[PDB]
């Protein structure tokens, strides 16, 4: 009755969302062939979520699948739950972007979207009511930051009085994998700022030292850092398509953590990571939970806001708990930091509870931070913007393309005044009016 | 013949409505399939002459989560199919979304049924009405639901039981913004509203009942108790019966005060209930202690200035008497100058009934007090505090703004109960 | 139509005798008596005529739906007797705001009773 | 009455067995479709080994 | 001063109005009110019952 | 707490008392009293 | 002695009538067959072999929908030379089913009308199926009318038909039919009750917890609905009903003859066994816009005048005060020179069930007929359907090839011109 429809872009959505489509299908009970084998009988009760009908009692995700080169369409229909998707949702190109924002915005993105919007109203237009739109992409490429952008500006003005989400995923400061890296975030986060309802910012080094220092695995694999973002993909999800006490959907958390429409970057962070050596030395109740949750190893975020300053605060739980010191743990936590939370906002934290657990688990947490301490991306993008800027570097790939000269200025002036933005919310007065 | 039409609005109303209606088959002996296995009932239930009985309540929410539990847990056949009414997208935590676009598709079906029900009803004592004040759905569209009734129905009773947000600790942001905009409504198209919140009540159940953890299933049993109390008059045969119409005009003095309090007492385990003795003196005082009140404020700051009783079991007369007059001689309860009789007193015979997996015990009697204080003034100031403290920036205001309603109505709900604010001490000051 | 007293059974055909809980429709309490024919004012097909004098209402009716209301409704029970001149004005001119709402079909008629 | 509601049900669920019974025969037959298989005997002279359909 | 800009474009905006919609059914059938024959139209037009 | 001083100069929707010399008396003696 | 020749013309009415005589034959215990296994004297006819023949005449211009009812069940109740089968369908076309083909067979079926006429000792009125869409429902139906009122000076004639629905339909040259039909329809018909496609897949979906309806599923609804009407012609009760009777009561004016019908209860086993159903309870529903079987609201408009049909274990006296309450309702308006504007019919025999249906088995039941003023906004909406294609010149070609004229078409809409401007004056309060 509340569908989201999901899309995904580039390399790195399609191996993150492979995953999230085989975690759920895990926590529904479907197996890799498509057909149900389960013992619950609620699991069949909200399914339509995430899933279309077909003949003979199989479902198939509604999902669809973008790229500009059929190297990992390949690699991801041979997985394991490879044959569930649909084969007419899988839209690639014949030619890669080659790691380049202006061949996925002006070149070769420009000739598949006209592809890619007509399966995607298709499959929207089939459900009776529409929550809205998920799309996992990372800004460090060109097929996913590239064309994945214009996917956005085509579908807010295409459906305005929906919900857009964006679990992107940042540049890191550490890996270095591209050099034209900060081109590529540059132009994207000006474009996610104006047209997006919910962004949540994925770091692969803040994924790095969970998996080393907390998780304690020899191998962190990419395997590994995709169930972590996984977990927070269902978890965000889980009072829309499972029975609870409270529950909040999608709509509920964004009207609560954005008390600005230019106010929608978010932290996620999910609480039960422990190791096998020390996963009987520890419970694992509520205090435990928001214990760990709140600690800022635990955030997927590459920025500490000990450094900063909380804005607003959610937390879903999971699993059948008690109400009461789930309300005396997010009480008592506001109370003793009271100076790393704003002023002008009061009881910053907003609370759901589901009744279904995780599978393998009997409880569990997520959070979504909206922070003021973000801005030590965008700072630290921007410096770096600035650098390379100065001496035309690596720009006859992008102006040789139809682009001119002033694109980056504005792309550069607008994410300075973002950062503005955020500063004055945090040193804002106490306790006063103002010229309005 | 003397029904009443209960309104359960919202995800805290269906909730609410579970417990009570589960301790209301128990009282008339009537199991989950609608059946028997007197005429008491008839207040409640109407008779199929199949046997069957249908409770005359609705459930109306915006979400589909919470009413599918009703249809397929164990009451799924007492309920009528159509009295679960069911939306498709929640208000989420919005006034503007629950008042002004959400709202309005359903409030003719809410008006078919309630209309549907009333023609069943051969005397009508009023409108029972649950909602939550932080919610998005007993926000916005109860004050649909209240301006419309009005129009509908010009003097009935309109009864009302609200989750008033609690002082420190609270399950949304945008919940200041909702609870001052419901106030304006609410004060000219409701007649009482009785109010609890859940802090007190954790309070309550942490100290008294010797259980560390409650859920929201062991808080709507209390709820249903006291739901129960006020009307066991209506029901079982008393020595002194007191109607709906009764308190209502017991305990509104001025139009703009329509805010009572309620507590129960006793409310103790089954170990304590085998140790203290529970008499009529006992129990009285017991609802006038500030570590009882089921609403987080302190009544010795403020002065009580209506009061009302409401006695259950094995209860005599003279004592409650002497338990009155005892209370009138402390120093430390005040009265205002202006109502020397400030108490309303009701008596039913039959005791408090008990069900299986609840957290009380079988008592013989109990107390239940609706009580109209001036110590709610502190309870407004802080909440048009942190009201006020975030419209200064004017935070989550686009939300508000881009769904049908204008920047006005912020400065007038304001405005309308800071007047209110200078009319409680006008009131509490003595002559 | 117009409604007529029994006279000596009006008190069984009331309307919450009849289990009818809103407001009612008025009840012809009095009957005007009449002297000769009576004069005929319409066409064959039910058309007036054009010397008759004709109401400028609404021909279809006064119902007023969902998304027709205004949107702060005034209250049924009005009473002035404690308040303010201001404040008891202030209510007074609320009532008066919309002149829709009262003479609709549906029609909250406030009944303002007392001085302030 | 709730006898007669009984058969409903009944029949509503052979319905839908029904359904599924003709879902299944339809799949079958579109997988041994000479369209879809690609049968290369369909182009055959009748009765002439060494000429081809055109 | 973004708090002032913020404060500005707020007090100076105008609510948009919703679309008419109704629901009949128990559970949720939203239909448009407008097109669907129970709010009176095309009584208002202006060629009624003149040729 | 605190409160605006725009909502500062909002008068009283009641009166309940007979003439203003009486309530400018009682206000008198509640502000000796506290 | 009392009876009624049905005819049904075009597919819609041959489709209706297939349902309608299914239920009769189950109401009156008659086989398939055609023999038993005095009141059917209404509706059949008696041969000296003891085998009843239905008094219909099945008329359709195509062998497509009449072959059914020659080959399945009901082959050997019906009379061979009542189904009467044309050759070429008038396919959507107005002018092609009242002057170039209906003319063809107009002579046969009035021969054998002519024929079932003769056995009427006593003869109470036609019922008449139409649907306002088709080409034979539309085209013939209107000089059927022309030549029957000509053919028979008084008798009365009761129309049943398929109004077309304001959202969806199935065809689009059919506003030119449905005006084409009324303009002839206003001076050649005694009554004309309409019934709504759309409405009833609402009415069957909500209340009867069916999410895919079938034609066949709605004719069951409506077949319902003429049993009722005539039930008091077959069965005792305490106040008779005629098809002379409410004809009179809900006609003031002869340019208005445009009534609504309504049926309450319409509901499924499984929500009967929940609720209790006084006349009181049933009386309330057919008032209520959400169970109208025509897309209107009558709200919007004022009632002119009301029949109601009870069937079952009912009680004089409480109709008597169920009425009283609708009287004193603000809601339910009249016009203020109908000071009484309602009718009862009483009746003891409750409605049969038919086996594979969906109607469950109930006490009592009510059928109303009321004459509304805001049936005004479906000719208004239908008047500028019909002036926004005819603006253009849009599918004239096809009319005028046939052989009307072109000024047949400014005729007809001068004619409900003037029509529209009627429903505003008669709600005009003195
Ligand atoms: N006492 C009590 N309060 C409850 C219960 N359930 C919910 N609440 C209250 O409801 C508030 C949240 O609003 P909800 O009622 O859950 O949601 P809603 O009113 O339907 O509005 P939406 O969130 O938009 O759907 C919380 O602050 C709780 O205080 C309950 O079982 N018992
Ligand atoms: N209510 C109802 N209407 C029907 C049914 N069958 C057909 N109709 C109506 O018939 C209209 C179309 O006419 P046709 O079905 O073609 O039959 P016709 O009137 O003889 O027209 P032609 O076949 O061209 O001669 C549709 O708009 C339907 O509204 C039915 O079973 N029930
Ligand atoms: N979290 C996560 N990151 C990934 C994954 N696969 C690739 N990446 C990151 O994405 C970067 C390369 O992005 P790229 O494939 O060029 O994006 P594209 O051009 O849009 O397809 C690498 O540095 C990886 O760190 C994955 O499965 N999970
Ligand atoms: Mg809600
Ligand atoms: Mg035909």
């Amino acid at each position: 009755m509340r569908e989201i429809v999901h899309l995904q872009a580039g390399q790195c959505g399609n191996q993150i969302g492979a995953k999230f489509w085989e975690v759920i299908s895990d926590e529904h009970g479907i197996d890799p062939t498509g057909t149900y084998h389960g013992d619950s009988d609620l699991q069949l009760e909200r399914i339509n979520v995430y899933y279309n009908e077909a003949t003979g009692g199989k479902y198939v995700p509604r999902a669809v699948l973008v790229d500009l080169e059929p190297g990992t369409m390949d690699s991801v229909r041979s997985g394991p739950f490879g044959q569930i998707f649909r084969p007419d949702n899988f839209v690639f190109g014949q030619s890669g972007a080659g790691n380049n924002w202006a061949k996925g915005h002006y070149t070769e993105g420009a000739e598949l979207v006209d592809s890619v919007l007509d399966v995607v109203r298709k499959e929207a237009e089939s459900c009776d009511c529409l929550q809205g739109f998920q799309l996992t992409h990372s800004l460090g490429g060109g097929t996913g930051s590239g064309m994945g952008t214009l996917l956005i500006s085509k579908i807010r003005e295409e459906y305005p009085d929906r919900i857009m989400n964006t679990f992107s995923v940042v540049p890191s400061p550490k890996v270095s994998d591209t050099v034209v890296e900060p081109y590529n975030a540059t132009l994207s986060v000006h474009q996610l700022v104006e047209n997006t309802d919910e962004t949540y910012c994925i770091d692969n080094e803040a994924l790095y030292d969970i998996c080393f220092r907390t998780l304690k695995l020899t191998t962190p694999t990419y395997g590994d850092l995709n169930h972590l973002v996984s977990a927070t993909m269902s978890g965000v999800t889980t009072c829309l398509r499972f029975p609870g006490q409270l529950n909040a959907d999608l709509r509920k958390l964004a009207v609560n953590m954005v008390p600005f429409p230019r106010l929608h970057f978010f932290m996620p962070g999910f609480a039960p990571l422990t190791s096998r050596g020390s996963q009987q030395y520890r419970a694992l109740t509520v205090p435990e939970l928001t214990q760990q949750m709140f600690d800022a190893k635990n955030m997927m975020a590459a920025c500490d806001p000990r450094h900063g300053r909380y804005l607003t605060v959610a937390a879903v739980f999971r699993g059948r708990m008690s109400m009461k010191e789930v309300d005396e743990q997010m009480l008592n936590v506001q109370n003793k930091n009271s100076s790393y939370f704003v002023e002008w906002i009061p009881n910053n934290v907003k609370t759901a509870v589901c009744d279904i657990p995780p599978r393998g688990l009997k409880m569990s947490a997520t959070f979504i931070g909206n922070s003021t301490a973000i801005q030590e991306l965008f700072k630290r993008i921007s410096e770096q913007f600035t650098a390379m800027f100065r001496r035309k570097a690596f720009l006859h790939w992008y102006t040789g393309e139809g682009m001119d000269e002033m694109e980056f200025t504005e792309a550069e002036s607008n994410m300075n005044d973002l950062v503005s933005e955020y500063q004055q919310y945090q040193d804002a007065t106490a306790e006063e009016e103002g010229e309005f | 013949m003397r029904e009443c039409i209960s309104i359960h609005v919202g995800q805290a109303g269906v909730q609410i409505g579970n417990a009570c209606w589960e301790l209301y088959c128990l009282e008339h002996g009537i199991q989950p399939d609608g059946q028997m296995p007197d005429d008491s009932f008839n207040t409640f239930f109407s008779e199929t002459g199949a046997g069957k009985h249908v409770p005359r309540a609705v459930f109306v929410d915006l979400e589909p989560t919470v009413i599918d539990e009703v249809r397929t847990g164990t009451y799924r056949q007492l309920f009528h199919p159509e009295q679960l009414i069911t939306g498709k997208e929640d208000a989420a935590n919005n006034y503007a979304r629950g008042h002004y676009t959400i709202g309005k598709e359903i409030i003719d079906l809410v008006l078919d049924r309630i209309r549907k029900l009333a023609d069943q009803c051969t005397g009508l004592q009023g409108f029972l009405v649950f909602h939550s004040f932080g919610g998005g759905t007993g926000s916005g569209f109860t004050s649909l639901l209240m301006e419309r009734l009005s129009v509908d129905y010009g003097k009935k009773s309109k009864l009302e039981f609200s989750i008033y947000p609690a002082p420190q600790v609270s399950t949304a942001v945008v919940e200041p913004y909702n609870s001052i905009l419901t106030t304006h409504t609410t004060l000219e198209h409701s007649d009482c509203a009785f109010m609890v919140d859940n802090e007190a009540i954790y309070d309550i159940c942490r100290r008294n009942l010797d259980i560390e953890r409650p859920t929201y299933t062991n808080l709507n049993r209390l709820i249903g108790q006291i739901v129960s109390s006020i009307t066991a008059s209506l029901r079982f045969d008393g020595a002194l019966n007191v109607d709906l119409t009764e308190f209502q005009t017991n305990l509104v003095p001025y139009p703009r005060i329509h805010f009572p309090l309620a507590t129960y007492a006793p409310v103790i385990s089954a170990e304590k209930a085998y140790h203290e003795q529970l008499s009529v003196a006992e129990i009285t005082n017991a609802c006038f202690e500030p570590a009882n009140q089921m609403v987080k404020c302190d009544p010795r700051h403020g002065k009580y200035m209506a009061c009302c009783l409401l006695y259950r079991g094995d209860v005599v007369p003279k004592d409650v008497n002497a338990a009155i007059a005892t209370i009138k001689t402390k120093r430390t309860i005040q009265f205002v100058d202006w109502c020397p009789t400030g108490f309303k007193v009701g008596i039913n015979y039959q005791p408090p009934t008990v069900v299986p997996g609840g957290d009380l015990a079988k008592v013989q009697r109990a107390v239940c007090m609706l009580s109209n204080t001036t110590a709610i003034a502190e309870a407004w100031a802080r909440l048009d505090h942190k009201f006020d403290l975030m419209y200064a920036k004017r935070a989550f205001v686009h939300w508000y703004v881009g769904e049908g309603m204008e920047e006005g109505e912020f400065s007038e709900a304001r405005e309308d109960m800071a007047a209110l604010e200078k009319d409680y001490e006008e009131v509490g000051v003595d002559s | 139509a117009t409604n007529y007293s029994a006279n000596q059974y009006e008190k069984a055909f009331s309307s919450k005798y009849l289990q009818n809980w809103s407001p009612t429709k008025p009840t012809k309490e009095s009957i005007s008596s009449h002297e000769g024919y009576t004069q005929i004012i319409a066409n064959d097909r039910g058309h007036l005529l054009p010397s008759v004098p004709r109401s400028k209402a609404n021909p279809w009716g006064s119902f007023m739906g969902t998304w027709q209301m205004p949107l702060k409704i005034p209250p049924a029970r009005v009473t002035l007797t404690s308040r303010t001149t201001a404040g008891a004005a202030s209510l007074t001119k609320w009532i008066q705001k919309n002149p829709d709402l009262l003479k609709a079909s549906n029609g909250l008629c406030p009944e303002i009773l007392g001085k302030p | 009455n709730k006898a007669q509601a009984a058969v409903q049900a009944g029949r509503q669920r052979c319905e839908r067995q029904r359904e599924q019974k003709a879902n299944l025969a339809e799949i079958q037959h579109q997988s041994t479709s000479d369209l879809l298989t690609e049968n290369p005997q369909v182009a055959q002279h009748p009765m002439a080994p060494y000429r081809v359909l055109p | 001063n973004f708090i002032n800009t913020n404060a500005a474009d707020i007090i100076m905006g105008v609510a948009k109005k919703p679309k008419p919609i109704y629901v009949d059914k128990r559970t949720g059938d939203k239909h448009d009110l407008e097109p669907s024959g129970l709010v009176p139209k095309y009584i208002n037009k202006k060629d009624y019952g003149v040729t | 707490l605190w409160h605006m001083p725009h909502f500062q100069k909002v008068g009283r929707h009641l009166d309940t008392f007979p003439t203003e010399a009486d309530r400018q008396r009682a206000l008198k003696a509640h502000r000796e009293e506290c």
